[PDB]
């Protein structure tokens, strides 16, 4: 079986590559410049902290979403077990 | 008309009082019955955004007279199979998380040594022979532990 | 020619992939074979 | 003939009430405390911000915190997508069980529409009076 | 789970009824298109007067019923004895009650638009379904090979079928039916078996050259140096052990049987054969599709799964294609089912939901609504 | 370019070869695996 290598680089690097792009753009889309330099100097006051909570708005979510794969890496063990409980080839 | 039976069976006055009044208001014209569209309208206010093809559907799930609209009576049936499977839903999440609580070594099973602990854990008092008792009795494929399945089983009428 | 040669390799890699994957699939075969002609 | 052995299996439910009574109160604790975990370790990576001076600092800071912005929204991005991943892996796991035991307690994607509680709560507000679970109703005394 | 398990799969035939849920791996029940209608008053012991038999038991009682095929070559010919075969399906051999279940369906490839309102007619209206959709076979065969487009070369007990599929659209204009089919199949092996010194001559005679042709039958390549080895007579031969004792032998006949398929001329047919035919529907696609087509010819079908049917395709198709081209000629396994796994894996789909036509679509819009 | 665009026909040729030499092995296979499964 070796004439499937070739099929080994084709899929990943395809994919791999398919999803890096989406990744920048999807990423990109999000991001909206730090335009505002040099406009007013309590500016930065008020900007700094929206930033700020941007920042901690996506902290946050991050956290979650990590949270969740954990219970999820969980509901998988599990159902991993009732899958095999429920083998019996009887 | 037989489902609108039982369903009617299972609730209360109090039960269907208020779904009546949640009825009414469902109802614009006050007519008798709930259409397409004014459907569409309260699920709007109950924050959704249905399409056509799926307010028929919902519509269409009770609609023994093909009518193509919603009677205070269909509709009681519709009530009761969410009133059934929103418990149902409850319950196997609570159970699920049980589960979890009493594996912690998470192998996705609860060993009777675990079961001990928690059991030992509550504050009823315990010796060993009820651990191992309960453990026979849970454990149907006889392999030891005690999987989700299992567990679903053994907890199944407890509260 | 740069683009031919670029051609060659993808094609001569995406293939000892493929002559690979099979040595398995063929020996999980005369294996797969045999226990039904035993069973 | 075993006359006696009712007693037995009514311990075993007096037991395993006893148990789930203690998950339930265990669970909110796990909860709770789990949160404090969250906010703690927010406590650090993102700890009560407190505006500098004025010329370079609340610049330099805006820059600091902007490009700290992009590189915690692509950790952000790449959590959602192993979160993705694993979600699938599941539902692909979901289904190795199903097409060979059929419908199983406890799918762990579970489809749910808005329970009736809250579509009675949402509608008429304040004259909402059923703690709806079960329990039927049948005259008193 | 409300539909994720309760979805039902219901491949009919001409010759066979293949059924079951959405999520399993093969057919729940499988069993004869037949509605027996009993020839004389009188009944088995300790049963009533039954006025009709459906599957099994018609084929079983053949003898005192007179048997009727409702799907003549794939299309339905009589809506009585159909809607017999159905209530036999969900009651008797999935022993469900439909009310509650969404049912997917399939019609055969150039199904007259009038059908596929009349069925939904029937299974909305006579037997009360929450929802249904009627999938077109050689697509759902297709879609069980994982793809979208490629041609399927479709063969069964009453009807053989190509039917070219674009990026999901079976093509009207291209699409070839070849009435010859395992049926005719068993029929002219019968004779090339009588013909070698036999006689299959009561009805446990005729039944089991049927099971001669699926467990001995031979598609060789080269068929014509195979004559010439059945001559030289090596171990070619093979002998069949009867009911009884009765050890028949097979030895050549064995694939005589299916180079009927590549030449119809052997059955008195002067239609062209399944590989022309797979090519000739191709050559009546547009061009810019030809490359794809050659390179995914699915195979499904009771009658595809005689043994080096592929590489006779293969090499038969090879040679009549420009050599610029990759021929490609898939055949699943499991391919006596491929149309009914094809539902299934649709059905039991995450993004089928939406196409689902439900009872509110109907109710409202008349069968026109499922027709497309 | 000459020299390395024939390299790049045989080895492309050796491959709808191998490529379909196994689709023929790979489904005698789900084949070969499922009759004794019945057996
Ligand atoms: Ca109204
Ligand atoms: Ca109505
Ligand atoms: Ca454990
Ligand atoms: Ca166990």
């Amino acid at each position: 079986s070796y004439s499937s290598y070739l099929a080994k680089a084709d899929q990943k690097r395809g994919k791999k590559q398919t999803a890096r792009e989406t990744k920048k753009k999807v990423l990109a889309e999000r991001r909206k410049p730090l335009n505002i330099d040099h406009l007013n100097e309590d500016k930065l006051r008020d900007k700094a902290k929206e930033l700020w909570d941007w920042l901690y708005q996506l902290q946050t979510e991050k956290y979650d979403f990590a949270e969740q794969i954990k219970r999820k890496k969980y509901e998988i063990v599990t159902l991993r077990n009732r899958i095999d409980q429920a083998q019996k080839h009887s | 008309t037989d489902q609108q039976a039982e369903a009617r069976a299972f609730l209360s006055e109090e039960m269907i009082a208020e779904f009546k009044a949640a009825f009414d208001m469902f109802d614009a014209d006050g007519g008798g019955d709930i259409s397409t569209k004014e459907l569409g309208t309260v699920m709007r206010m109950l924050g959704q955004n249905p399409t056509k093809e799926e307010l028929d559907a919902i519509i269409e799930e009770v609609d023994e007279d093909g009518s193509g609209t919603i009677d205070f009576e269909e509709f009681l049936v519709m009530m009761v199979r969410q009133m059934k499977e929103d418990a149902k839903g409850k319950s196997e999440e609570e159970l699920a998380n049980c589960f979890r609580i009493f594996d912690k070594n998470a192998d996705g099973f609860i060993d009777i040594e675990e079961l001990g602990e928690i059991l030992r854990a509550t504050g009823e008092h315990v010796t060993e022979e009820d651990i191992e008792d309960l453990m026979k009795d849970s454990d149907k494929n006889n392999d030891g532990r005690i999987d989700f399945d299992e567990f679903l089983k053994m907890m199944e009428g407890v509260q | 020619v740069t683009k031919l040669e670029k051609s060659i390799d993808d094609l001569e890699d995406e293939l000892y992939a493929q002559k690979l994957k099979y040595k398995a699939i063929s020996e999980e075969l005369d294996h797969a074979l045999n226990d039904m002609t035993s069973i | 003939e075993e006359k006696k052995r009712r007693a037995a299996t009514a311990r075993r439910q007096h037991l395993k009430s006893a148990m789930l009574q203690l998950a339930v109160t265990e669970i909110e604790k796990e909860a709770a405390a789990k949160e404090v975990e969250k906010q703690n370790y927010l406590a650090e990576h993102s700890p009560p911000l407190s505006l500098p001076g004025s010329m370079q600092e609340l610049q330099e800071l805006s820059k600091k915190l902007h490009a700290k912005i992009d590189s915690v929204d692509e950790e952000r991005y790449d959590t959602e997508v192993k979160l993705q991943k694993t979600i699938k892996e599941l539902e692909d796991l979901s289904q190795k069980l199903f097409d060979l035991r059929g419908k199983f307690k406890r799918p762990p994607l579970r489809r749910v529409r808005m329970s009736a509680d809250a579509m009675l709560r949402a509608l008429l507000g304040s004259k909402h009076k059923v703690n709806m679970d079960l329990r039927a109703n049948l005259k008193q005394v | 789970d409300e539909d994720e398990t309760t979805a039902l799969v219901c491949d009919n035939g001409s010759g066979l009824v293949k059924a079951g849920f959405a999520g399993d791996d093969a057919p729940r029940a499988v069993f004869p298109s037949i509605v027996g209608r009993p020839r004389h008053q009188g009944v088995m012991v300790g049963m009533g007067q039954k006025d009709s038999y459906v599957g099994d038991e018609a084929q079983s009682k053949r003898g005192i019923l007179t048997l009727k095929y409702p799907i003549e070559h794939g299309i339905i010919t009589n809506w009585d004895d159909m809607e017999k075969i159905w209530h036999h399906t969900f009651y008797n051999e999935l022993r469900v009650a439909p009310e509650e279940h969404p049912t997917l369906l399939t019609e055969a490839p150039l199904n007259p638009k009038a059908n596929r309102e009349k069925m939904t007619q029937i299974m909305f209206e006579t037997f009360n379904v929450p929802a249904m959709y009627v999938a077109i076979q050689a697509v759902l065969s297709l879609y069980a090979s994982g793809r979208t487009t490629g041609i399927v070369l479709d063969s069964g007990d009453g009807v053989t079928h190509n039917v070219p599929i674009y990026e999901g659209y079976a093509l009207p204009h291209a699409i070839m039916r070849l009435d010859l089919a395992g049926r005719d199949l068993t029929d002219y092996l019968m004779k090339i078996l009588t013909e070698r010194g036999y006689s299959f001559v009561t009805t446990a005679e005729r039944e089991i050259v049927r099971d001669i042709k699926e467990k001995l039958c031979y598609v060789a390549l080269d068929f014509e140096n195979e004559m010439a080895t059945a001559a030289s007579s090596s171990s070619l031969e093979k002998s069949y052990e009867l009911p009884d004792g009765q050890v028949i032998t097979i030895g050549n006949e064995r694939f005589r049987c299916p180079e009927t398929l590549f030449q119809p001329s052997f059955i008195g047919m002067e239609s062209a054969g399944i590989h022309e035919t797979t090519y000739n529907s191709i050559m009546k696609c547009d061009i810019d599709i030809r490359k794809d087509l050659y390179a995914n010819n699915v195979m499904s079908g009771g009658t595809t799964m005689y043994p080096g049917i592929a590489d006779r395709m293969q090499k038969e198709i090879t040679a009549l294609a420009p050599s610029t081209m990759k021929i490609k000629i898939i055949a699943p396994p499991e391919r006596k089912y491929s149309v009914w796994i094809g539902g299934s894996i649709l059905a039991s789909l995450s993004t089928f939901q939406q196409m689902w036509i439900t009872k509110q679509e109907y109710d409202e819009a008349g069968p026109s609504i499922v027709h497309r």
